């Protein structure tokens, strides 16, 4: 009857170990006030964006496109130095991807209107790597763990870049205490 | 948290005051960090 | 009665659709899982997409090096842009749109290649480790491990 | 330039306004010792005044003979950021507010006691609604074209003519 | 036999048409009508057979009305523009009248007409069926061969800046 | 139900022993994620390309074709690549191998359907595999030599990155 | 300043028109008083019932619009 | 119309004209306005039910 | 039954395959509110005007009429360079043409787009008529997009489409 992650708190209702990464961790009662499907879809989206974002924050320092506008090792400098029409194109393309991938059901009243729509299941499997039944739960656990780790890592990387004015790897190689 | 206290917190004057203070704080902090915006810079 | 962020319109008094299609399991290589017309995943499934991507990558190679190559007296080749190709019979429009209008690499200063990235547009790789080590460095390289060690030894 | 106005970065009366404001703050600065908190506050006010006048002078704003920026709102694209783009920002936010309020009213009509929903807000449902408002023009237009926004005239109460 | 043994046979290629060795790896016949594809193949091949002959003849023979260019491709750019437009509109008239003013894939074969058969057989030549089949095979094979040949001759004439037989002798190489 | 190659690990379920070179070696379970037909097609393509590259590195150490020494000079291994990119050789090679790989893509998708064995292009113009037993022996030899040549060409090009010699010059000079 | 004072004038004209037009068009009746035409153009009220009916006649709309007319000419 | 049906009001002077009420009782005696209709919206006097004739009432 | 342009949406109710340019595309549901035949006539007219307009943004770059040879090849300058008399004659001719459209649309029951202009009788063949009916709407929509592009590009560059292409003036 007690939460496994937080043993001095009672087990949150609507958390019953069914979803991947469920360790009964909801001390603030978000799942008692909001639906778990929207929360899982949001968690997967924040985590996937942070997976791409942490991988970018490490890789863009080491590898660049040719040109002066793509030569910033620090990612917050690359936000400003990159061509503006390209980044606006990125914004518009992300908007179109969000529009079509959710099949015109984008909001808190119409996404999951179809009963077949599963949280975080946009239908995305380009190489069909999910063709294995007993692999599925371990795959979803690995995806959500990578997403949570990526959220914490990218949050830290951005704010440490703000503190140090250094790209992450070269901050680790040229470290200066505050 | 007591459900009756949450229901009191959900009343129209409390939520009105909290939402308008939250909006005012957005306008105040935006004008603190980006003052004197007579125009949209283009 | 209406859980927050449930996303069911009938719980929010929103106009629903009623007709909710079943989700098929058929997958496309560069497409998305979802309801399609009959015949669709058999005509434009993964085979069609992969074949068209292969054909597009093949046809990119003459398009990437697009230009009028002219042999000189010494056997060398002079590449000049298709924008200088003039046509005899369209009035005052001697210059006409060409394949380089659709793919203007030189207008953006992009040295295109048949493998996209060219010699004067090469991907830049540089080692961030600055030629020093993880620990015990004496010079202009003070790592986080060195900071930990100096903090402990003080 | 437009309507006989001059750009603010070359208007001498704009410079006179800036000089007068800086002098008015500096004569207050003169009565305080350097390093005192009133001196730092007054110098920060001087810096803010200088930065504001510089930014207004480099923005393409037009100044009249009074020496103050004059906004152009006839639709020309060289002054679209003075009324048109703030107008689009307002219209987006206002349509958001109207759409989410209408959605909450229509939800509250379905409740057991609608008036209790009006005075005691269902906060999770209201937060769901205020999340829905980012796509309000397309949602409102689809609501309109499906006959779900406008109600016919024979279903609205009217007074005797 | 199949041209590509490691792929399965294209189902819409039944071997009835002349030149069918089973060669459709992309599967163009799975999407488009085979009559339209055959009409296009014969038209591309016939235009290329005439084009190969023109590239070989304009290298040596120039009518005295015109003034020859250095290469048969350069020959295009020395003609008066009105003459090229006359040729283009005459070809358009031939395309309109030979198809019965039915020029689109939705109406070209509405009357059940044979692909590539425009009823142009002036000099006899079409009474023996046993010769008709073999000449169908020869026509389609020489059409494809002249397609590839015309592509080669035009691109090589553009590159070297000299004629076809003028490049077959005194051949220089890219350096 | 344990792996023969790695006896303390389970036999992977996508591995069965039918394919040539199957010793139950997939400890990280890559065959559980990808298709085994895609993986075998990729392994055969990497192996055949590496066999050709290994033999090419050996022979390009041994000799050169007429005229290549003028264009190239004293450049060996990957150092010729950029030069032959400024020249027309690598573009022509890429064009014709891309043309072959279009039908390779169609063949791979045919295999993913299940109508074609992975790496089976039916290219036996000399009829070497008449008997099925000789076919099995040649299949095992092909997959073993392909894996060996993958390792070999990796070693050769990284030894060139270290010393700039060439695979046969490095043997004759430390 | 001319811009602002003409838009203030536009406000005052539209508001006086609102009072006067609302008085003329509700003169025959409203939801609060559907038989107003039986009571004439000018009458004090219809009593404190139905929530209270102070200044409900069209004459009262004239009376309210007089202040707005004085404001706009001012 | 019958008891429990949802009806629209056609009496012009009514507060609930062209609005929807629920029929609570239809009187069978010779009453001028025998249809009792109950409304969810209160009028200005605070009442929420009224009697109507048959011709002032249309079933929806 | 699903829409064929957008396969995850239901098919719009008031547009059918009998309409020549049908693709099942009405995500905003215009056909559910407005008069569908009015929208068909309007789409056909907007498309026909844009077909003429997309040809006429390009054609003065090839050649001009000899009386208009001094007129600019930028369409937005040549719009002004024509006097009020020539534009008045053009407007009068358009009004004469639109009188027939007025009569047919507000007082007749013909097919959408049918002003009775088929002198060559190219719709006599049924399959040809179906192809032409779809192709008119298709090229009309394409010309709508193309003229929109040409107009805003001519705003940006102050030159015609061919001239901007061959000068490669692609950046504002
Ligand atoms: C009805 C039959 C007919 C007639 C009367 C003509 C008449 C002419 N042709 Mg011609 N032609 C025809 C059929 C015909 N063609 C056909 C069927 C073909 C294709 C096989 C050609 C292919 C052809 C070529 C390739 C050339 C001509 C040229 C010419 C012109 C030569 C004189 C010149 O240069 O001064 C005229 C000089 C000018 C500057 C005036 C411009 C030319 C005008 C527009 C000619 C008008 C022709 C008229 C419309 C009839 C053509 C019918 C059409 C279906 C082809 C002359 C007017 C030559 C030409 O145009 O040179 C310029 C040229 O090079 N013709
Ligand atoms: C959160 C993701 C994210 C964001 C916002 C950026 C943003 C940026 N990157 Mg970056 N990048 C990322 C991830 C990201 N990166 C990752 C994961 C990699 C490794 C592959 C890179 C590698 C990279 C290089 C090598 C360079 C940049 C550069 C840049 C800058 C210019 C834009 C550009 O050329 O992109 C280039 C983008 C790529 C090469 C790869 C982006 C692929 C992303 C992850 C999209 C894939 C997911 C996509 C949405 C499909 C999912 C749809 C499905 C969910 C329905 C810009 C500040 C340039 C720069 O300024 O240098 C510092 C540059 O030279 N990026
Ligand atoms: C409907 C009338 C109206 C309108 C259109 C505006 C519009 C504006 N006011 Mg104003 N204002 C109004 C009524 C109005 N106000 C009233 C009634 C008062 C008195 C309570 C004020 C008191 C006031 C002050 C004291 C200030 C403004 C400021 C601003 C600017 C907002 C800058 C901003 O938030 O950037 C948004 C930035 C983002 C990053 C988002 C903008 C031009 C500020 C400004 O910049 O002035 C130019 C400012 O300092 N206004
Ligand atoms: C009082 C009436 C009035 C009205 C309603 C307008 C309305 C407009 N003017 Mg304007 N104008 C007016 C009087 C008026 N003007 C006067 C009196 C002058 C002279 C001082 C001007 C001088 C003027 C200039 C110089 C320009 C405008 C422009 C515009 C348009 C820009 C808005 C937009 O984004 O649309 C355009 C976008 C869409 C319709 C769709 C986008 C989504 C808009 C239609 C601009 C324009 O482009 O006009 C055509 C422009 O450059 N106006
Ligand atoms: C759900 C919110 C909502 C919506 C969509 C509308 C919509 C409308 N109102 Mg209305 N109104 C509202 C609330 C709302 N009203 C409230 C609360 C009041 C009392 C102050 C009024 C007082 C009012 C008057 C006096 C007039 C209108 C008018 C109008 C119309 C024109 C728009 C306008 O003038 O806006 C302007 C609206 C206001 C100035 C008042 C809005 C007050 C707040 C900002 C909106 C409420 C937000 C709400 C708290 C959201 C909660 C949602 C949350 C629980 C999820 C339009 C039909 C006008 C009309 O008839 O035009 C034809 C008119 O003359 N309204
Ligand atoms: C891409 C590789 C390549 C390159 C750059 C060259 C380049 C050259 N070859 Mg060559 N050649 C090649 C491959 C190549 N060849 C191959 C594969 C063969 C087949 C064995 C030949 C056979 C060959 C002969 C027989 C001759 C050349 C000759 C020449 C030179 C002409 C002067 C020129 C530098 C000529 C020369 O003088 O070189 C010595 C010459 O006579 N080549
Ligand atoms: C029939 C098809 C065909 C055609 C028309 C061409 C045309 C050309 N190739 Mg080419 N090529 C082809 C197929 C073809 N290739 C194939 C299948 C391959 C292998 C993938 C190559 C590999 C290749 C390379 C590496 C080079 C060319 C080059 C050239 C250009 C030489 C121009 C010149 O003056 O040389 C005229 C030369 C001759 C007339 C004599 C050449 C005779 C050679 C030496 C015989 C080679 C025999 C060879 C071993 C057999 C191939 C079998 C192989 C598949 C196993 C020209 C554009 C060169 C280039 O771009 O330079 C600018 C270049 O360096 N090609
Ligand atoms: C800040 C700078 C700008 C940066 C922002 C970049 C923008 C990003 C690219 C745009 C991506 C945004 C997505 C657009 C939101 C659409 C959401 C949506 O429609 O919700 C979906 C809403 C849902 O609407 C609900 O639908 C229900 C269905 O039963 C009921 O009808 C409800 O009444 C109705 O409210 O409406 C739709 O169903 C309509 C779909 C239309 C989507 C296609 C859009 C077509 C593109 C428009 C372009 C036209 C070009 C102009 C014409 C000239
Ligand atoms: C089937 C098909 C055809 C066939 C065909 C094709 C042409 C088959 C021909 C194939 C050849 C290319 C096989 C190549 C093997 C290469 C070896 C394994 C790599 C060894 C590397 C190791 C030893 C090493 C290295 C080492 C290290 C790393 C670095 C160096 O310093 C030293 C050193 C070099 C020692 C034919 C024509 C028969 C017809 C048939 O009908 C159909
Ligand atoms: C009625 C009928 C007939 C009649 C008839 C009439 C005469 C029919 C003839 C009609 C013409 C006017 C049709 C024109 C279509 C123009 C569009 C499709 C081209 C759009 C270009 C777009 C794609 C673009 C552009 C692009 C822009 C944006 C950016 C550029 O950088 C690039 C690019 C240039 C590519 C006749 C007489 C036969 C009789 C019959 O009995 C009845
Ligand atoms: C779905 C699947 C697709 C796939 C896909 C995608 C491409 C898969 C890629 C997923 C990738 C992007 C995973 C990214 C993980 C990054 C996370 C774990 C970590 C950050 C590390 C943290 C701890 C840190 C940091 C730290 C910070 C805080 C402080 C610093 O001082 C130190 C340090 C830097 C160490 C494909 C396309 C293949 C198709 C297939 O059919 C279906």
């Amino acid at each position: 009857a007690k939460s496994k992650a937080v043993p001095f708190l009672s087990q949150p209702e609507a958390l019953d170990g069914s979803m991947a990464g469920d360790v009964g961790f909801d001390p603030f009662g978000f799942s008692s006030n909001f639906d778990l499907k929207w929360l899982r879809e949001a968690e997967l989206k924040h985590g996937r964006i942070c997976m791409l974002a942490a991988t970018g924050c490490l890789v863009q320092e080491v590898v660049h496109l040719p040109g002066e506008a793509f030569s910033q090792k620090m990612a917050l400098n690359a936000w400003a130095a990159a061509p503006r029409g390209g980044m606006i194109s990125i914004l518009v393309a992300i908007g179109l991807i969000e529009l079509i991938s959710n099949r015109f059901a984008l909001t808190a009243t119409d996404m999951f209107a179809n009963p077949n729509r599963v949280p975080g299941d946009l239908g995305f499997d380009p190489l069909s790597l999910g063709g294995n039944g007993a692999n599925r739960a371990r795959m979803e656990l690995a995806e959500i763990t990578h997403g949570r780790a990526a959220m914490m890592g990218f949050s830290g990387m951005v704010h440490q870049m703000l503190v140090s004015k250094q790209a992450p790897i070269e901050q680790l190689m040229h470290f200066k205490a505050v | 948290m007591d459900s009756n206290f949450l229901k009191y917190l959900s009343t129209a004057p409390v939520l009105f005051t909290v939402w308008l203070s939250f909006t005012a704080s957005f306008i105040i902090e935006a004008n603190r960090f980006f003052p004197d915006m007579l125009y949209f810079p283009m | 009665a209406a859980v927050g962020f449930s996303g069911v319109p009938s719980q929010f008094g929103r106009p629903e659709s009623g007709v909710y299609p079943a989700e098929p399991s058929e997958q496309t290589f560069l497409g998305m899982r979802g309801p399609r017309a009959p015949g669709h995943r058999e005509n434009f499934g993964g085979k069609h997409t992969a074949t068209m991507l292969a054909i597009a990558a093949l046809l990119w190679q003459p398009v990437s090096e697009a230009g009028m190559y002219r042999m000189q007296g010494d056997g060398s080749l002079t590449k000049t842009s298709f924008n200088e190709f003039e046509v005899p019979g369209f009035g005052n429009a001697k210059k006409v749109p060409t394949i380089e209008s659709l793919f203007p690499f030189s207008s953006k200063g992009f040295d295109a290649s048949p493998v996209l990235f060219g010699k004067n547009s090469m991907i830049v790789v540089e080692d961030p480790r600055d030629g020093c080590g993880a620990y015990a460095n004496s010079g202009s390289c003070h790592t986080f491990l060195d900071e930990i060690g100096d903090a402990l030894k003080a | 330039d437009v309507a006989g106005l001059t750009p603010c970065g070359e208007s001498k009366e704009f410079a006179r306004r800036l000089d007068g404001s800086v002098k008015k703050l500096q004569t207050r600065l003169k009565k305080y010792e350097a390093g005192t908190p009133p001196a730092l506050a007054l110098q920060k006010q001087i810096d803010k005044t200088k930065n504001r006048f510089d930014r207004y002078g480099k923005a393409g704003l037009l100044c009249g003979t009074d020496g103050l920026p004059h906004l152009i709102a006839d639709g020309r694209w060289s002054h679209s950021g003075e009324f048109v783009i703030p107008g689009l920002f307002f219209l987006y936010v206002a349509g958001w507010i109207g759409w989410v309020g209408r959605s909450y009213v229509l939800f509250a009509r379905t409740a057991d006691k609608p008036t209790e929903k009006e005075i005691i807000i269902d906060v999770p449902v209201a937060l769901s609604f205020v999340s829905t408002g980012f796509i309000w023009p397309f949602s409102a237009f689809k609501e309109f074209t499906s006959g779900n926004l406008i109600v016919p005239a024979d279903e609205i109460t009217v007074s005797p003519r | 036999d199949n041209a590509m043994p490691f792929l399965e046979g294209p189902p819409k290629l039944d071997g009835s048409l002349a030149g069918d060795v089973g060669f459709d790896p992309v599967g163009f016949s799975n999407y488009f009508d085979i009559r339209w594809l055959r009409e296009a193949e014969l038209k591309h091949g016939r235009v290329c057979m005439l084009g190969v002959t023109g590239l070989l003849v304009q290298e040596a023979i120039c009518l005295p009305q015109f003034a020859n260019g250095k290469t048969p491709v350069d020959d295009f750019f020395v003609v008066p523009a009105a003459g090229l437009w006359q040729v283009f509109f005459t070809i358009g008239a031939v395309e309109f009248f030979s198809n019965g003013f039915k020029l689109t894939p939705g109406d070209m074969f509405s009357e059940g007409r044979e692909a590539g058969d425009l009823g142009f057989d002036p000099l006899g030549c079409g009474k023996n069926p046993d010769a008709l089949a073999r000449r169908r095979l020869v026509e389609v094979k020489n059409g494809r061969l002249a397609m590839i040949a015309f592509g080669g001759m035009l691109h090589q004439q553009l590159l070297t800046g000299q004629g076809t037989l003028e490049q077959l002798a005194n051949f220089k190489a890219i350096n | 139900a344990m792996s023969d190659s790695v006896p303390f690990l389970k036999q992977p379920e996508a591995l069965d022993g039918s394919m040539a070179g199957d010793v139950g070696f997939d400890p990280l379970g890559f065959s559980s994620i990808g298709d085994i037909n895609f993986l075998r097609e990729a392994e055969l393509k990497h192996g055949r390309i590496a066999m050709l590259a290994a033999a090419g590195s050996i022979a390009q150490d041994i000799f050169t074709f007429p005229g290549v020494s003028k264009v190239v000079g004293t450049a060996k291994m990957t150092g010729v690549h950029d030069i032959l990119v400024k020249q027309g050789a690598m573009g022509q090679l890429l064009l014709w191998l891309s043309f072959l790989e279009v039908f390779g893509t169609i063949a791979l998708l045919e295999t993913l359907d299940g109508k074609r064995a992975p790496g089976d292009f039916k290219f036996d113009p000399l009829n070497f595999s008449k008997n099925p037993e000789t076919f099995k022996r040649y299949q095992l030899a092909e997959i073993k030599n392909g894996r060996l040549a993958m390792m070999g060409v990796g070693g050769m090009v990284h030894g060139y990155f270290i010393t700039g010699k060439g695979p046969l010059e490095l043997l004759g000079n430390f | 300043g001319d811009f602002l004072i003409h838009h203030a004038i536009a406000l005052a004209l539209h508001t006086t028109t609102l009072i006067l037009v609302k008085g003329a068009l509700d003169a025959r009746g409203s939801k609060l008083m559907p038989d107003k035409k039986d009571f004439g153009y000018s009458f004090p009220c219809d009593g404190p019932g139905r929530g209270g009916t102070c200044d409900i006649s069209a004459w009262d709309a004239f009376y309210l619009s007089m202040f707005w007319m004085l404001n706009t000419i001012g | 119309v019958k008891r429990g049906s949802k009806v629209r009001i056609l009496r012009k002077e009514s507060y609930w004209y062209q609005d929807i009420g629920t029929v609570a009782t239809i009187d069978t005696s010779g009453i001028r306005y025998p249809v009792v209709v109950r409304f969810e919206k209160v009028s200005y006097s605070g009442v929420n039910t009224n009697n109507f004739s048959l011709d002032e009432v249309v079933e929806v | 039954e699903m829409s064929e342009a957008i396969p995850f949406l239901p098919k719009p109710a008031n547009i059918d395959a009998s309409m020549p340019g049908y693709s099942g595309f009405d995500p905003l549901g215009f056909s559910d509110y407005y008069n569908v035949k009015w929208m068909q006539e309007a789409e056909i007219k907007h498309g026909r005007i844009c077909m003429l307009a997309a040809l006429g943004m390009m054609f003065p770059e090839f050649g001009t009429l000899p009386q208009f040879s001094s007129f600019s090849t930028n369409p937005l300058e040549a719009f002004y360079q024509v006097g009020p008399a020539g534009w008045g004659q053009i407007l009068l001719f358009i009004g004469v043409l639109e009188s027939f459209s007025y009569e047919k649309v507000f007082y007749g029951d013909s097919a959408p787009g049918d002003l009775g202009f088929d002198p060559l009788r190219m719709s006599s063949n049924a399959a040809s008529a179906k192809h032409y009916a779809r192709a008119e709407v298709m090229n009309g929509r394409l010309a709508m997009i193309g003229f929109s592009g040409m107009l805003h590009h001519a705003i940006l560059t102050k030159q015609g489409p061919i001239t901007q292409i061959v000068e490669q003036n692609f950046v504002p």
